DNA sequence: CTCGTAGAGTCCGTGTCA
């Protein structure tokens, strides 16, 4: 149910943007968990280039940059 | 109620008439007064799953596919098929009713 | 009629005629708060009753106690506009007698000490103004009465939710006004639980424990007994006869010699009656039977003492047995049958752990607070206090009248605190309705809901200083020593005075007085609130009590309330309501007896009215109360139907009685569907007064009765004629008749000129009457704002056409024709406040000069040398209005601003400029100027000019009212000395003070004489020290903050003009936003010439279902009509016989009109009066309800020589050709609200930043930017408008340095941007690491 | 008990109950580790003296948010007890002239010791029936230099 | 901070903050004075209970504020919950360059413009005016060019006429259902203090003209500008996204 | 087949939205 599937995201800014925020805190802060952003939601949250639309092509080219020598 | 509003605003209602719809447009304000917060609540749900999905590839190159008919609930042909399928891609060649075609 | 009623009558339609008048519409608050302060000796409603509640005051067992005498309102310090101005709560001191007396311990009985203290000072009281209001800072609130649940019992039953099986589970739940909540509620098993009021859940039969009754003693009280007696052998039953109804026989039961009922046929009703009739009384009875019985009492083994069944045991053949043996004849068990008499307080004996009244006490005491070590005497004290102490639990009159009611007990008034025959008659009741054999009653129900008005509420807030005073004086009474103070020093006021002032001004129920329209305050007075304390909150509740009941009729409007979130628990109340003696709702009724319907009237409460069969109003009464049907329509018990002409008890008073006054002012109602009337009663409500009020041309006649009793108009007490009227006052010579026969003189009212309103709106009364014009007592002197000739004019009265024009009425949009701007019809004027506050820095006190640094002259122009404004100069936003600096220095200004210094020879000023200039974009005149010096303090020259216009003025006018009563005096002088002798050619020649003391025969007449000098004297004196105490009053220094040197206020008095983006409305919910002033030639114009004035889309009508805005344009065309016809028989200077004639057949026009107009009043001039009023337009007046027909309509058209269809043909002004198929054109009377475009217009560049997350404020008062909501990003995701939301995110309101890049490359001419990071995230990473989670940046 | 029956006193000088009973089970202690029996003095009034002298030393310090001299303290409670005796007698109120007559000090201590009473509002109070804005939602940051300065510059 | 009036404003963490290092100070003086053990056991009991209120206080007995009866807000609070940050301040802000007002119909526009009162359009573009009137030599210097504006010269009124030429602006209504709710538009200076709005679109902003207002937001950056007379501008937005058909039909 | 243990269902109280 899209409640619980909003639940299981992998990053957990997302998460915790909208569920029982310390429910997701403590569980990521124990997991040692990693959010890599990867989203939509979370680009937003830092204020950097959404990975959609006109700003889709910038990661895409970032990607190539990004991880390489 | 079993008797109803025999009169029309053209002419004129009388008290109990006019009290019986007061009720009646009281509920509805307090409906959409509330509709108003459940709808929103379901579409910011709604939008809070289905944040990620882009479409980042071009072809997956599937044959994968579903089979669209016209959706004919019980008595009649609710919705056709053309604007069921309009504007999708295909999954197959399709044939006339008869093959070869 | 009247005078006022004679100068311009109103045209009525309407059919029944009105036997109650509509009462005074505040009597509510007025009355309330008058029982509230009531010197009384009775202990009734009255402070009185909260100081008899709470005193006497006795020591802890020191026998030293504190006796109340009397107590006395002072009068107030500041009258009411000098508290305005001021800022002060208006109130009076309230002063206490009170007797220390001391016992000796120990003493041959005897009072060693009575001493009386000297009127010790309780604090100041707020007192409610004329009109029904407080101020409390210098702003007019508002008390509105709050309804709530009355204190009581009440049986829920919270249906269904039960666990999804059904299991319909009753609830009792008593209530009482002061203390604690009982609540008993069932279980899925049938089990009764009893709860402390929201606290766990105790198994039920503890109390009762608790209430020290032995088991077999409470089964005894409630289950009835079945005794199995042992006679000549093996147990057999007692019978009642009945007892067995509806149920199956186990056995075979013949008795005496008959089968009575056969083995396995279960008893039909044929057996019992066999068995009745034959009176058959005992049974033997197989022992099988007994095995399912249950034991009663606890039998011993009484010969060796053995116990054998114990207290709420199962009965088996051991049992019985081992009893038999024993020897033991009678056995008590229960009649438990499962369909009427259920196992409830048997199955909670069951699950009943404890047993002693001890063990109850114990489980109490430690469940009220889990883990305190219970003592005996503790729990026992707790319980005690929880609900016999008179102190905590108290019911009331009301709650104990309810309480009684419930339970059906002849007596109305009981004890306070709750005897346990109460509780046990609670669950008796209970448990009777969970048998089925009663109803559960909803607490919708309006006979379950109190209305508690400001009286109540003041008097428990002060019974709750009270209680905080009293322990603090037992503290002191009961340690310290009893004998050298004096009873003053024991008591401390501050915290009842703080109490009652937190209460009248910070509680959601007090509320700022909405003061822009007449209707505005009645309606605001008038209100019902079920929020506040002790009541409901918006969240929970929940639809139950937002629908109207039909136990609403009559007394609380259906129609009125707000649209918003708070749907329903606003709800104004109705038009003729009263309240009961006990706080309920109550409304009038006619009497019917059997034939005649009578004129006498009673007031009736829901409760009561549920019984009888009421005719409504609408019905047809011939000549004496007689139905002209045998067959009419009534309702009894929430239901209509027709029931026959002999059988109604009473009748409805008057058709209108079902609204509010509010909606009661729509005219036409009977045609709108109540959506657009509720939308349209709202709106109406909020219009804002314009510069010349006129009058509705369809009204429905309550408009007097409002602007009457509104506080805005001047109304006369004692008529008589106007002897001398100015724009500032009216002075009244009294009638003879009416003069007092002491010193009776003359009336002077003092009007208001121009004055700040809540809402920046004017309210400025205009004298009405002109000099020698006779005044009757009650009649109308000056019109209020927003009101013409004792009428309410809350806008005016325009020519519309309903037809689309070139889309500009596209929507709801309005068009407006230059003409009305053009005579300036639609200008509201708004007086605005702004303050200047001069206070101490660290630095240094601030400075008023007008030297400023750095400023040019032209804005200095305008003000005097000490740096204000001149009074009556024309400002605009920008101008300078008062100079003031600020002390600053230690710049450490940056090296190149150094560097400039050191060239030009700059010397920095040290004072940073504060001026407070005109806001932006607001133009208008000054008028006042006020200023507050703190005492001490320089003052200032301008102060000194103004203290001394301020004096100056007041001797004035002192002297002035001096004067003119006089004046009077001595003409009433001269009046009597004409009796006994005339010497007025004497006299005339003679000094004036040579009146008095001239002589007269030694009679009752030379006494009266000897009064009149004795109140010239009196006169004299009294102005003289009035006079000092105003001198006195104005020089004072005034109060001011702590840290305030000075404060400067200016009134600015804004003409506003109509203009596009306004918001007008009508009566009846149609709305519109102005969208284009046109010239007058392009709007459409009849063949006659004349232009219309607004254009109205015709297609709001038919979706938005009110029609009745077309009937009132309809209606308006036709009296226009008449009054053209009027203007131009007027012009015409025919004669007085041609305009009697036509007016007459005017008024006439029909049948079935209640109006009875002349021929009666005097010939020819004062007709010509009411021809001069009424050339505007012969104002028409439907009821709500007993409205004017259609035909009526037609026939009145007719009359105006005016098409019968109301619509015209129109041609276009633009083009001049016609327009195809005639369309509707006429008046309707419609507002201008306070939606204001002006005022809602904003934009900002760049401003203020909040502190903590560097983003810029939210609001007006500060530049403030839009809240780009959550939803507006989606909006944005869902184009590919990557960039934008980006830049909106960061560089426009969050990243200070993105910002400032932003603003340098802006200005240069450069359009790129820089990111940086958000702060608000920022703030989040410090904000969690502040907790202990690591959170860090990784990088790759 | 005792220290529970002497601390019931000072119950309103922003303290939690139990933090009053703990400093008043400090100076028990100190009075008895220093109390003397041979010195001869009452010893229930030495504890007692102890309690307080500890009780009303940490109400004066810790309990304000900004710390105060204690004489400061005391001048308070001289000044409340004179507002009330004068305003229970007068009826209307004592003016800070009418303060400064009762007392000996110059006045321009009696204002700055109602200044410094007032004690910090919380920032989030809610403000009328608005309840979705705070207090602190309205305080604006003085200290940015002003984008039009820094262009200017 | 000190607001004006002597009297001060602090957050409730203060409060917390100085509960917890006082009983953390009297805890240590305690453990100098080697009291009994029932002292320390309630010590070290009040100095949980305010950790734990500090950290999150609501799963405990509600420590309260000085003399307020709300209970103050900690750190779990500030973090979580709509009201309090994440959702309220980060994805909920404030922008500049923004304006609000009344619309009003003004049927004679072109499908792609819209009406813009002149006084909204000086607040927007404040700095644009300032950059011309600078480039062109008009006005000496910045301090300059802020008094010109003030004083409303004509040739400010030409400057912002040339600003508004081509620039695209933002309009959006609040309850923003769909992505229609925000669209672009090419401002036409006009009188009076309304907006003015194209007839046909009203019915995809859901508006009516009763007194319903409307948001302008500036796109500041040259790409900003592009997005939005590429994507947003009204034209390009005739059929529904959520189905093919025209949404601009009249009404 | 019953005792001891295992499983399923339910209830209460808390957390969660406006
Ligand atoms: C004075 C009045 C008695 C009513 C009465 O019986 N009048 C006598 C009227 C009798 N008559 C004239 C109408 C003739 C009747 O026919 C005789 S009979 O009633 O039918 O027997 C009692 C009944 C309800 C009581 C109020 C409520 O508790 C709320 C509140 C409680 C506070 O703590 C104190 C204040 C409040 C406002 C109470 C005031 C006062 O205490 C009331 C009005
Ligand atoms: C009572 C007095 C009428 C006096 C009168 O009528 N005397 C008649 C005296 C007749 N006698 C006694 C001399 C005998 C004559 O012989 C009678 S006869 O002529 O022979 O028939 C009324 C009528 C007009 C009123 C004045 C106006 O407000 C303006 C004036 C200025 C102030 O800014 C406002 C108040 C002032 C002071 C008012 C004074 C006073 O309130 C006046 C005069
Ligand atoms: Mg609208």
């Amino acid at each position: 149910g899209i409640t619980k599937a909003s639940l299981a995201t992998e990053s957990f800014i997302s998460a915790a943007s909208f569920q029982e925020t310390t429910r997701v805190l403590t569980e990521a802060a124990v997991a040692g968990k990693r959010d890599e952003l990867r989203g939509l939601k979370e680009n937003v949250i830092v204020g950097r280039l959404i990975p959609a639309g006109t700003g889709y092509a910038y990661h895409q080219d970032r990607m190539r940059r990004r991880a390489a020598g | 109620i079993e008797t109803p509003i025999t009169a029309n605003f053209r002419e004129g209602l009388n008290v109990l008439q006019y009290f019986i719809s007061t009720h009646g447009a009281r509920k509805g304000l307090a409906d959409t007064a509330l509709k108003t917060a459940n709808s929103g609540y379901l579409t910011r749900r709604l939008v809070d799953v289905a944040q990620d999905l882009v479409v980042t590839e071009d072809d997956c190159g599937t044959h994968e596919g579903i089979m669209m008919t016209p959706v004919i609930e019980g008595g009649d042909v609710k919705e056709p098929l053309r604007d069921r399928v309009l504007g999708r891609v295909t999954a197959e060649d399709v044939l006339k009713p008869g093959t070869a075609d | 009629y009247s005078y006022t009623e004679k100068k311009r009558i109103r045209k009525d339609f309407g059919k029944r005629p009105q036997v109650l008048d509509v009462p005074y519409l505040l009597s509510i608050q007025l009355d309330s708060f008058q029982k509230f302060i009531e010197q009384d000796p009775e202990g009734q409603y009255g402070l009185e009753a909260a100081f008899r509640s709470v005193f006497p005051i006795q020591s802890y067992s020191g026998n030293s106690e504190l006796q109340y005498v009397s107590y006395r309102l002072g009068e107030p310090v500041f009258d009411v506009q000098e508290c305005q101005i001021r800022g002060v709560t208006y109130s009076a001191p309230l002063r206490v007698k009170l007797r220390l007396v001391i016992y000796e311990r120990e003493a041959p009985e005897g009072t060693v000490k009575d001493i009386k203290e000297q009127e010790v000072y309780m604090g100041e009281i707020p007192l409610m103004t004329d009109n029904g209001t407080f101020v409390i800072n210098g702003t007019e609130r508002v008390i509105v009465s709050q309804l709530h649940r009355s204190p009581g019992v009440f049986f829920d039953s919270d249906k269904g939710k039960t666990h999804s099986s059904g299991k319909v589970l009753y609830n009792a739940r008593i209530i009482p006004y002061r203390g604690s909540w009982l609540d008993f509620e069932f279980d899925p098993k049938d089990n009764l639980f009893v709860r402390i009021d929201r606290r766990r859940k105790l198994p039920a039969t503890i109390i009762l424990r608790a209430l020290n009754y032995t088991t077999e003693q409470i089964l005894d009280l409630f289950f009835e007994k079945v005794i199995f007696e042992i006679r000549d052998n093996k147990l057999q039953m007692e019978l009642v006869p009945e007892r067995l109804r509806g149920e199956t026989a186990s056995f075979d039961i013949e008795a005496n010699g008959k089968v009575y009922v056969e083995k396995g046929r279960r008893i039909t009703a044929r057996h019992i009656r066999q068995l009745e009739k034959d009176d058959v009384k005992l049974i033997e009875v197989p022992v099988e039977y007994i095995a399912g019985k249950v034991v009663a009492k606890d039998y011993i083994d009484e010969s060796t003492g053995e116990l054998i069944c114990a207290a709420n045991m199962e009965l088996s053949l051991d049992l019985l047995a081992k009893l038999s043996q024993s020897g033991h004849k009678r056995i008590e068990t229960l009649f438990t049958n499962d369909l009427d008499h259920g196992p409830y307080i048997s199955e909670t004996l069951r699950v009943d752990p404890t047993n002693d009244r001890l063990s109850a006490l114990v489980e109490i005491y430690r469940m009220m607070r889990p883990g305190e070590p219970p003592t005996r005497e503790a729990a026992e004290s707790l319980f005690e206090n929880l609900f016999f102490s008179e102190d905590r639990y108290d019911l009331s009159a009301v709650g104990r009248m309810k309480f009684n009611r419930s339970l059906l007990r002849e007596e109305i008034e009981g004890s306070g605190i709750l005897s346990k025959d109460d509780i046990i008659d609670v669950m008796k009741k209970l448990i009777d309705i969970r048998n089925g054999k009663g109803e559960v009653d909803d607490i919708d129900h309006l006979g379950n809901r109190r209305i508690r008005s400001v009286g109540e509420m003041a008097e428990n807030q002060f019974r709750v200083g009270l209680v905080r005073v009293e322990r603090a004086v037992k503290e002191r009474l009961s340690l310290g020593d009893l004998d050298t103070l004096m009873p003053q020093d024991m008591i401390n006021a501050k915290p009842i005075s703080a109490a009652v002032k937190e209460f009248f001004g910070s509680s959601q129920l007090s509320q700022f007085m909405d003061q822009n329209n007449p209707l505005s305050e009645i309606t605001h007075k008038r209100r019902i609130s079920a929020l506040g304390p002790g009541g409901l909150t918006r969240e929970r509740a929940g639809f139950e009590v937002r629908d109207v009941h039909p136990t609403h009729y009559g007394r609380v409007c259906p129609i009125e309330t707000p649209e918003g979130p708070n749907i329903g628990l606003i709800n104004s109340l109705s038009v003729y309501a009263q309240t009961n003696e006990y706080g309920f709702l109550e409304t009038p009724y006619r009497k019917v007896t059997d034939g005649v319907v009578t004129d006498e009237i009673h007031y009736l409460s829901a409760i009561e009215e549920g019984n009888y069969v009421i005719a409504q109003a609408n019905s047809n009464l011939d000549e004496e109360g007689h139905f002209v049907e045998d067959l009419v329509t009534c309702r009894s018990k929430g239901e209509s139907s027709l029931f026959s002409r002999d059988q109604v008890d009473y009748m409805d008073v008057s058709t209108q009685q079902v609204v509010s006054v509010g909606a009661s002012l729509i005219p036409f109602l009977e045609h709108d569907d109540a959506n657009r009337a509720l939308m349209g009663a709202n709106m109406q409500r909020q219009a804002v007064p314009t510069l010349r009020a006129d009058k509705p041309l369809v009204g429905t006649g309550m408009e007097r009765a409002v602007a009457v009793d509104s506080g805005v108009t001047a109304v006369a007490k004692r008529g008589g004629v106007v002897q001398y009227v100015d724009a500032s006052r009216i002075v009244i010579k009294v009638n003879e008749d009416e003069m007092y026969p002491g010193e009776a003189g003359i009336d002077i009212y003092n009007l208001t000129k121009y004055t700040r309103s809540n809402q920046n709106t004017c309210i400025n009364q205009m004298p009405c009457v002109s000099l020698g014009e006779p005044v009757e007592r009650g009649d109308v002197l000056a019109d209020g704002p927003s009101t013409d000739l004792g009428e309410l004019a809350l806008g005016q009265n325009m020519r519309v056409a309903f037809m689309p024009w070139n889309g500009y009425n596209f929507e709801d949009s309005i068009l407006v024709s230059e003409r009305v701007v053009q005579e300036d019809r639609f200008t509201t004027i708004h007086i605005q406040e702004l303050a200047c506050v001069s206070r101490d820095t660290k630095l240094g006190p601030e400075e008023i000069t007008a030297d400023i640094p750095n400023v040019g002259e032209a804005a200095l122009s305008k003000l005097d040398e000490s740096g204000i404004v001149y009074i009556g100069a024309e400002v605009t936003g920008g101008d300078i209005l008062v100079g003031k600096v600020t002390p600053k220095g230690e710049t450490q200004l940056t090296p190149e601003e150094k560097l400039l210094r050191a060239i030009f020879g700059e010397k920095a000023s040290d004072v940073k400029d504060s001026s407070l200039r005109v806001p932006n974009g607001v133009s208008g005149t000054v008028i006042d100027v006020q200023v507050f010096t703190r005492d001490g303090v320089e003052k200032d020259k301008r102060a000194l000019e103004i203290e001394e216009m301020q004096l100056k003025q007041a001797k004035k006018d002192l002297s002035e009212e001096l004067q003119i009563l006089e004046a009077g005096l001595f003409s009433r002088i001269r009046a009597v000395l004409v009796a006994g002798g005339v010497e007025a050619e004497k006299l005339d020649k003679l000094p004036r003070d040579r009146w008095l003391e001239l002589g007269l025969t030694d009679e009752e007449k030379q006494n009266q004489l000897e009064q009149l000098a004795e109140q010239y004297d009196e006169l004299k004196h009294e102005f003289e020290k009035k006079l000092e105490a105003k001198r006195r009053k104005i020089t004072q220094g005034d109060d001011l903050a702590p840290g305030v040197l000075k404060i400067v206020k200016v009134y600015l008095a804004v003409k506003r003009r109509i203009q596009p983006g306004d918001k007008m409305a009508g009566r009846h919910g149609n709305k519109g936003v102005i969208s284009k002033i046109n010239p007058i030639e392009d709007m459409p114009y009849d063949e006659n010439g004349t232009p219309v004035d607004i254009v109205l889309n015709p297609l709001g009508v038919p979706s938005r279902m009110n029609i009745g805005q077309i009937l009132e344009t309809h209606l308006g065309m036709a009296a226009k009509g008449i009054g053209d016809k009027i203007n131009a028989m007027l012009k015409q200077q025919q004669e007085v016989a041609k305009l009697r004639e036509f007016i007459q057949r005017a008024y006439d026009l029909g049948a079935d009109v209640r109006q009875k107009v002349d021929l009666s009043t005097f010939s020819d001039e004062e007709v010509m009066r009411l021809a001069e009023n009424l050339r505007k337009g012969m104002p028409i007046a439907t009821p709500v309800f007993d409205g004017a027909k259609e035909a009526e309509i037609k026939e009145l058209l007719k009359l105006g020589d005016l098409p019968t269809s109301g619509q015209i043909r129109l041609y276009d002004g633009r083009t001049g050709e016609q327009f195809e198929r005639p369309v509707t054109v006429g008046y309707m009377y419609m507002l201008k609200l306070n939606h204001l475009v002006d005022d809602k217009m904003h934009a900002r560049s760049t401003g203020s930043y909040s502190l903590v997350t560097q983003q810029p404020l939210g609001g007006k008062a500060q530049f403030g930017g839009q809240r780009f909501g959550e939803m507006e990003v989606w909006a944005l995701e869902a184009y590919g408008a990557a960039y934008t939301l980006q830049e909106m995110l960061t560089v426009k309101s969050d990243d200070v340095n993105g910002r400032t890049k932003m603003y340098k490359n802006i200005v240069d001419g450069n359009h790129q941007m820089e990111p940086g990071m958000p702060e608000s995230f920022n703030v989040l990473l410090k904000e969690i690491r502040s907790l202990g989670i690591n959170i860090e940046l990784e990088d790759e | 008990r005792l220290v529970i029956s002497i601390a019931k006193k000072y119950t309103n000088r922003g303290l939690q109950f139990l933090d009053l009973i703990q400093e008043g089970n400090i100076g028990l202690m100190k009075a008895v580790d220093k109390f003397e029996y041979r010195r001869g003095y009452k010893f229930s009034t030495y504890a007692t003296w102890w309690i307080r002298q500890a009780i009303t030393r940490s109400i004066a310090d810790q309990a304000r948010t900004i710390r105060i001299p204690v004489h400061m303290i005391e001048t308070i409670n001289k000044l409340n007890r004179i507002s009330r005796q004068m305003l229970q007698e007068m009826g209307r109120e004592p003016t800070p002239e009418e303060l400064a007559e009762r007392m000996l000090m110059p006045e321009d201590k009696i204002r700055k010791v109602l200044k410094i009473a007032k004690e910090p509002i919380s920032m989030e109070t809610p403000i009328g029936d608005d309840e979705d804005s705070h207090l602190g939602d309205f305080i604006e940051d003085t200290t940015l230099e002003l984008p039009l300065d820094s262009a200017t510059t | 901070v000190p607001l004006d009036g002597g009297r001060f404003a602090t957050s409730d963490l203060n409060d917390l903050y100085r509960r917890v290092i006082n009983r953390n100070n009297r805890l240590k003086r305690l453990l100098d004075l080697a009291a009994p053990d029932i002292i320390v056991r309630n010590e070290k009991r009040m100095l949980q209970e305010a950790v734990d209120a500090l950290l999150d206080n609501g799963r405990r007995g509600r420590a309260i504020t000085g003399s307020n009866k709300r209970p103050l807000k900690s750190l779990a609070d500030m973090i979580k919950g709509k009201q309090g940050r994440f959702r309220q301040n980060l994805l909920g802000k404030r922008v500049d360059y923004s304006g609000r007002s009344v619309i009003t119909v003004g049927p004679y526009l072109r499908l792609h413009q819209c009406g813009l009162p002149k006084k909204m359009a000086l607040e927007l573009f404040k700095p644009f005016i300032y950059g011309k009137l600078e480039l062109r030599g008009l006005a000496t210097t910045i301090k300059a060019a802020k008094k010109m504006v003030e004083r409303e010269e004509a040739v400010v009124w030409d400057i912002l006429d040339e600003v508004i030429r081509e620039h695209p602006v933002l309009l959006n209504r609040a309850p923003t259902l769909h992505r229609l709710g925000i669209q672009a538009f090419e401002p036409v200076l006009i009188e009076g203090k309304a907006i003015q709005l194209h007839p046909l679109v009203c019915a995809a902003y859901n508006a009516d003209f009763d007194g319903d207002q409307m948001a302008v937001h500036v796109p500041l950056t040259l790409e900003a500008q592009l997005e939005a007379r590429a994507l947003m501008m009204s034209t390009n937005n005739i059929l529904s996204p959520a189905n093919g058909e025209p949404i601009i039909v009249p009404s």
